[PDB]
């Protein structure tokens, strides 16, 4: 890291994401604090060649331990997830210790921000911007799921957004983890508001299915313009979610957490989703939403198959267009890693105008 | 935090009975 003038300038050789490890000078400028935390701070900078705005995220390493963010980050090339352009490692404000330091693209706006603003406002996201959103969600979690890479922190706080562009990109993989049959996992991983009923009851056999019960409870959120499953504690959470989806049965149960099946819980009535929502609430949301937010976790729906739900047909329509008068971002450039669960969804996923 | 099945239920048991109708 050296420090020079033409406005501060700092350059330091850095490694790019994608490809063999060939670290070149960096040099950026205009750095300021856009986010800290417990985590480290994460800085913007703008790039003194291109230009172009990135965010710095610089956090704690120990050097004798590999980082298992960037190790996941390095794999992942992805519309719908944010790009790692170069990493470097430097020092801080602890003596002796090493920092690593993430170069990613930089995104103005989150999911969060943005439906924060409709309900402090009163009104309502419109619903092609939920398809939209919540398509290219399900989008780049078809994708790390055909790595074997389970995000585990899906929530509004963690999907970036181009206002302009109306791009999502998902975004903070410091919780994600190569998810292995035989290899348990611990259960205090995903944030509030939207871990999945198994990780809840402290199932260590969990798979990637638990993003997409993560990836409900946002599309929930959407719609309702609050939380659905609020509360502090696991019990809390695991109240308000029997509260909707009524009592558990033993083998529902069983599926998340064996160790609870003889437990005689009090059966409560399920609450129907057309009462859950608002009555101008589309019917395919509500079917869309149902089929993700399971007990068990192999019946939720799968990123791709939820892509192809009728949810996301008017993301289809070849006559689509953004209400700012643009026309939607990429949305059918599916490969075939990305299409590897379930190849035969491309006849759906890919509509006839978009092979032209 | 990490709790035995036993107390968990218990305290979700609880719960649950008194948001019975
Ligand atoms: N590439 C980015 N561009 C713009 N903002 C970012 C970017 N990455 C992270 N942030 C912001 O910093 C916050 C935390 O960074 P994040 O990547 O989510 O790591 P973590 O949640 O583990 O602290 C996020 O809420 C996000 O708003
Ligand atoms: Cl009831
Ligand atoms: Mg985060
Ligand atoms: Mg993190």
């Amino acid at each position: 890291m050296k420090v020079s003038r033409d406005s501060k300038v700092t350059t330091v050789v850095a490694t790019p994401g994608q490809g063999p490890d060939r670290p070149q000078e960096v040099s950026y400028t205009d750095t300021k604090v856009i986010g800290n935390g417990s985590f480290g701070v994460v800085y913007q900078a703008k790039l003194c060649d291109s230009g172009e705005l990135v965010a710095i995220k610089k956090v704690l390493q120990d050097k004798r331990f590999k980082n298992r963010e960037l190790q996941i980050m390095r794999k992942l090339d992805h519309c719908n997830i944010v790009r790692l352009r170069y990493f470097f490692y430097s020092s801080g404000e602890k003596k002796d210790e090493v920092y690593l330091n993430l170069v990613l693209d930089y995104v103005p706006e989150t999911v969060y921000r943005v439906a924060r603003h409709y309900s402090r406002a009163k009104q309502t996201l419109p619903v092609i911007y939920v398809k939209l959103y919540m398509y290219q969600l399900f989008r780049s979690l078809a994708y790390i799921h055909s790595f074997g890479i389970c995000h585990r922190d899906i929530k509004p706080q963690n999907l970036l957004l181009d206002p302009d562009t109306a791009v999502l990109k998902l975004c903070d993989f410091g919780s994600a983890k190569q998810l292995v049959r035989g290899e348990p996992n611990v259960s205090y991983i995903c944030s509030r508001y939207y871990r999945a009923p198994e990780l809840i009851f402290g199932a260590t056999d969990y798979t990637s299915s638990i993003d997409v019960w993560s990836a409900g409870c946002v599309l929930a959120e959407l719609l309702l313009g609050q939380p659905i499953f609020p509360g502090d504690s696991g019990v809390d959470q695991l109240v308000e979610i029997i509260k909707v989806l009524g009592t558990p049965t033993r083998e529902q149960i069983r599926e998340m957490n064996p160790n609870y099946t003889e437990f005689k819980f009090p059966q409560i009535k399920a609450h129907p989703w057309t009462k859950v929502f608002r009555p101008r609430t589309p019917p395919e949301a509500i079917a869309l939403c149902s089929r993700l937010l399971e007990y068990t976790p192999t019946a939720r729906l799968t990123p791709l198959e939820a892509c192809a739900h009728s949810f996301f047909d008017e993301l289809r329509d070849p006559n689509v267009k953004l209400p700012n008068g643009r026309d939607t971002p990429a949305l059918f450039n599916f490969t075939t890693q990305e299409l590897s669960s379930n190849p035969p969804l491309a006849t759906i996923l890919i509509p006839p105008h978009a092979r032209h | 935090i990490l709790v035995e099945p036993q107390k968990f239920a218990e305290e979700l048991i609880h719960r649950l009975e008194a948001v019975q109708r």
